[PDB]
């Protein structure tokens, strides 16, 4: 009912190409996460 | 990375194993050529003499 209008749209692309450039990314979600993931990915190394 | 080399040992051993009988199979079979060839010159020799 809209598609007259919908492909025309507001927020579409200006995140992503200065996107490669940057280092700081998803990173809090990370933080506390990596310091669980890097323990867990030593363990299942070293059985295998 | 350290999966993919795992199982596949296991199966190329399975593949050894095909071969392995059959191995055992021309041993079997070497040792009755052999043997085949000793009487047959165990009665060449007998018959020398």
């Amino acid at each position: 009912a809209a598609y007259l209008k919908l492909r025309n749209w507001q927020w579409w692309r200006l995140f992503t190409k200065v996107k490669p450039l940057l280092q700081s990314a998803e990173r809090e979600k990370e933080m506390a996460s990596m310091k669980e993931e890097f323990t867990r990915l030593k363990e299942a190394l070293e059985k295998s | 990375k350290s999966e993919a080399r795992r199982k596949e040992l296991e199966e190329k051993m399975v593949s050894l194993l095909q071969e392995k009988n059959d191995l055992q199979l021309q041993v079997q079979a070497e040792q009755d050529n052999l043997a085949d060839a000793e009487e047959r010159c165990d009665q060449l020799i007998k018959n020398k003499i």
